[PDB]
């Protein structure tokens, strides 16, 4: 169909662990090959660019190699992290000036697992800064081995999980938020949550 | 002293029609061509490859594929980014090659025409303007030497493979290149221009190598009034060349041609009108 | 510029003996030409074109050639159109020139 | 070597025209304008090699480009179509292969405005159970009752926007989900120490920037006209 084709589609990785990601081409000539990675509605940013017959390249974690005889690039992450958690694309140049057309590749889907290393599942219940009566449930500090499901009632709102990172503490938390107009004891009541779950009152 | 030379021409009609065709030789034996309807370069001799493998030939060959494709559109690009300054219709034509001296020593070279004038030569690592050439040729030479790869192909290309290849295309092609042909002569006359005046005509053809010799003569006498015509090509790679004498009409007894050329052996030929 | 027509036979021309006329058209551009050879005036079929070529001077060249006997009567010439010309230019073969 | 594009976001109307733009100031000569759709790589629209050049790229059907200054290049879309709701990169660059990117143009275009409307925003404090048991303080921002899915969720302390801490659902979920033009609500999370939350001192805002209806666009429905507006909702740390 196109001229650059990358595999995998999308993957799934645990923090720690490498991954490989491939490009082929039929574009001819072929100048030059850049991989790029882009968050998540974000833009372009340039990992690596190869561009002798037989090359390899590093940048930190990020190493690539090409093989221009097979048409052929490889773009290596070693010990992966949550913000490697992005789309990865192959692009070829096909000429060493302006005069040059760049042919895309789709892109690869890299999703990264974080490591929870000190789990402590709990349910919590937040006030509305100016209303009372307004309230959330948080369902927070489970480790990703937790699925949080969306609820069985139509007027009962579940968001799917998220982890952020507390990059100065170095502390990653997963969390999820319920909230209706219901109580936080039953809002996750669809969901497989851990035994020792914490519910405060 | 051999000189080869690979002559490409380009006609870009407007932004879609284009056409490249080339043709190649060795001296004044064509030894390659190049439609713009062939996938590939025909050999139009049977020593056409020199001494190159068929490795090695494919892969000069896919060198020069590649380049045609792209040299069409870089082409097509360049006169959008000059635009409005150069419109179509558009001819380029390249001479590359070297010429090919004793004890291995050689002189390449690669010279581009646009619209029918020389304006810019491969020199050195890069491509430049060379004298009277257009300022607004400055951005596409620009542009060109910004290509680092181009720049590292085209060094070993014209230094390298082009007298690697002539050397052996030299040793391959002897037997064609030392050819002799011998002239045959034929005599014919006309009115010239003046009123009461004939003009003789001394025909030669089927020569080759090119240098000859061709006089008028009455006796010993050579005649000074002898004009040569240029050298015009047979179709079998053989030369023609007439050598005119206007002379008054009664004056043609006694007059002869004679004709010395290396195939002969010394045997000169020699008509009398 | 504007092209040069010279009209030659490959050997001594001789009236019912089998022979090759060439027409070798030179120092015109742009390279777009039409070349025909002609007997009486009539386009002859299975005319050979070598490749187009240039010379030092940039300007290109053309060789035409046909098998033809030459006779008492017949004609034979080489006609050029070309766009720096208004009318094609037609060049007879003479034996004699 | 730096290039920008405006706006960022917008929302249209079918049959509406939109105008994208690009800015560069490194004087290269060099612009192009690509899009990018699930599924594809980047495919250029529109090229331009200097003020007053435009050409035709591999898919410049529904777009006009004009180059009017070495500095701008513009991407006009006459009568948008939904065909043209895509995420738009312009690039420049010099004699050189390379190509600057900007950092892309969300544009959603829609049959009809008339379900448009921004968002409610509700911020809720830590649990005082949290506090205790884990030291950290989780801050909720709640966005709600919005349409389109144009926002972008934001966290202030003190008037300096915070990164670290912060996790936002990936994309919008349906207040209706049978409905046809369902709203959409967000929820954002920010942690931080309990003695940051407890200091008195620490102002705390979640800012949603929503993307709308222009000046220029009609209106005609009786409710407030629901134009391109931030909505946010604040909190003061305390013991
Ligand atoms: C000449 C000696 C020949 C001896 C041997 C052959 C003899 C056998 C017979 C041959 C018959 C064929 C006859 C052909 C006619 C003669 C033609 C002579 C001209 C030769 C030019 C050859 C140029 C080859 C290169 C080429 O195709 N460029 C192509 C493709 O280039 C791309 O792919 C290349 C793959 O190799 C590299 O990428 C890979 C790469 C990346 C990094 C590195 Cl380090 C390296 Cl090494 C390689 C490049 O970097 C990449 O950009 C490029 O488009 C060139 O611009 C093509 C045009 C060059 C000629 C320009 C002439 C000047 C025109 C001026 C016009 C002004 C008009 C303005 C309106
Ligand atoms: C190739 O040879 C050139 C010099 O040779 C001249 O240019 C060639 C293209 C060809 O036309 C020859 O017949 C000419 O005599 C080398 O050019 C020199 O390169 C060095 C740096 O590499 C530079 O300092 C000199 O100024 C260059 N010479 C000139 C006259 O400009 C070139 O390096 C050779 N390349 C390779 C890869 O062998
Ligand atoms: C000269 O050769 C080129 C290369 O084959 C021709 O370009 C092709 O034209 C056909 C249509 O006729 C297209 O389908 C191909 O995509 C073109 N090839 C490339 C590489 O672009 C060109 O048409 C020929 N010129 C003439 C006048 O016949
Ligand atoms: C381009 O030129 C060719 C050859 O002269 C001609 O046949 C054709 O009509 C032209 N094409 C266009 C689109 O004008
Ligand atoms: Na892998
Ligand atoms: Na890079
Ligand atoms: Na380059
Ligand atoms: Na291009
Ligand atoms: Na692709
Ligand atoms: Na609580
Ligand atoms: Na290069
Ligand atoms: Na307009
Ligand atoms: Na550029």
């Amino acid at each position: 169909k196109t001229q650059v084709e990358q595999s995998p589609q999308s993957l799934v990785v645990r923090q720690g662990e490498n991954c490989v990601l491939q490009c082929n081409y039929s574009v001819t000539p072929d100048n030059h090959l850049r991989w790029f990675k882009q968050d998540t509605g974000k833009g372009l940013v340039s990992l690596t660019v190869l561009v002798d017959q037989k090359d390899k390249t590093s940048n930190g974690r990020y190493s690539a190699t090409l093989d221009k005889d097979a048409k052929h690039s490889t773009l290596h992450i070693t010990a992966t992290l949550l913000d490697d958690t992005a789309t990865y694309i192959c692009v070829v140049g096909d000429r060493g000036s302006a005069l040059g057309r760049l042919h895309f590749g789709a892109g690869t889907q890299l999703i990264v697992i974080p490591d929870i290393q000190n789990p402590d599942p709990a349910v919590y219940q937040l006030r509305d800064s100016k209303s009372s009566d307004k309230s959330v449930c948080l369902f927070t500090d489970f480790d990703s081995q937790t699925n949080v499901s969306q609820s069985k009632d139509s007027d009962v709102y579940i968001t799917d999980k998220c982890v952020l990172d507390m990059r100065s503490m170095d502390f990653k938390s997963n969390s999820a938020v319920a909230w209706s107009n219901f109580a936080c004891a039953n809002a996750f009541n669809n969901s497989i949550i851990p035994e020792d779950t914490f519910f405060p009152s | 002293n051999y000189t080869f030379r690979c002559l490409q021409m380009s006609s870009f009609a407007n932004r879609s029609w284009s056409r490249t065709d080339s043709v190649v030789w060795l001296g004044d034996l064509q030894t390659h061509r190049w439609s713009n309807d062939s996938a590939t370069i025909s050999f139009t001799k049977p020593w056409s490859q020199g001494k190159l493998s068929n490795q090695q030939w494919e892969k000069l060959q896919h060198m020069f594929q590649v380049y045609r494709v792209s040299f069409t559109r870089d082409i097509q690009e360049l006169v959008k980014m000059m635009s409005p300054k150069e419109d179509y219709p558009i001819e380029i034509q390249l001479s590359a090659g070297c010429e090919m001296y004793p004890g291995n020593a050689s002189e390449s070279f690669l010279h581009v025409a646009f619209q029918g004038k020389y304006v810019v030569r491969f020199w050195g690592t890069s491509w430049q303007t060379v004298p009277g050439a257009p300022s607004w040729l400055d951005l596409p030479i620009k542009v060109l030497n910004a290509d680092q790869g181009t720049s590292a192909t085209v060094q070993m290309l014209l230094n390298d493979t082009c007298p690697l290849f002539v050397r052996g295309l030299l040793e391959a092609g002897k037997s064609d290149l030392e050819k002799q042909e011998k002239p045959v002569a034929w005599l014919s006359s006309v009115p010239s221009s003046a009123h009461g005046h004939r003009q003789l005509v001394c025909h030669v053809s089927g020569f080759y190598p090119k240098p000859v010799w061709v006089m008028w003569m009455r006796g010993d006498q050579e005649q000074q009034g002898t004009h040569r015509g240029d050298f015009l090509p047979n179709a079998d790679e053989t030369w023609y060349l007439q050598a005119t004498l206007d002379v008054e009409a009664g004056e043609e007894a006694g007059l002869a041609c004679r004709v010395k050329h290396s195939s002969l052996g010394g045997q000169d030929i020699i008509l009398y009108w | 510029k504007t092209p040069q027509i010279q009209v030659y036979s490959r050997h001594p021309p001789e009236n019912g003996k089998p022979n090759i006329l060439n027409c070798y058209v030179t120092q015109f551009h742009p390279p777009h030409i039409e070349i025909q050879m002609l007997k009486n005036g009539k386009k002859i079929p299975k005319v050979e074109m070598s490749d187009m070529s240039f010379s030092k001077d940039w300007s290109f060249y053309i060789l035409a050639h046909t098998e033809f006997t030459p006779t008492e009567t017949d004609t034979y010439a080489c006609r050029v159109k070309h766009a720096s010309m208004a009318e094609p230019k037609t060049v007879y073969w003479d034996r004699d020139m | 070597a730096a290039v920008t594009q405006s706006p960022r976001n917008k929302v249209a109307v079918t049959g509406g025209k939109v105008t994208l733009s690009c800015n560069q100031t490194n004087n290269h000569n060099n612009m192009y304008w690509y899009r990018q759709d699930t599924g594809h790589g980047l495919r250029l629209i529109h090229y331009s090699y200097g003020a007053g050049s435009t050409e035709k790229g591999d898919i410049p059907d529904g777009y006009k480009a004009s180059r009017p200054s070495q500095e701008n290049f513009s991407l006009i879309l006459e009568l948008a179509t939904p065909s043209q709701t895509s995420v738009y990169f312009c690039a420049s660059g010099d004699e050189g292969y390379t190509q600057y990117f900007g950092p892309g143009t969300r544009l959603l275009v829609l049959e009809d405005l008339r379900n448009v409307t921004p968002p409610k925003v509700s911020l809720f404090e830590p649990s005082k159970a949290e506090i205790s048991h884990t030291q950290k303080a989780t801050l909720v921002c709640l966005a709600t009752g919005f349409y389109p899915d144009h926002v972008e969720l934001s966290w202030w302390v003190n008037g300096k926007e915070v990164h670290s801490g912060v996790c936002t659902d990936p994309q919008p979920l349906k207040e209706q989900p049978a409905l046809n033009d369902s709203r959409y609500s967000l929820s954002s999370r920010l942690r931080v120490s309990a003695t940051f939350w407890q200091n008195p001192r620490n102002h705390f805002r979640c800012q949603v920037q929503f993307y709308g209806l222009s000046e220029n666009d009609e209106w005609t429905q009786d409710r407030a006209k629901p134009v391109t507006q931030i909505v946010s909702a604040e909190a003061w740390g305390r013991a």
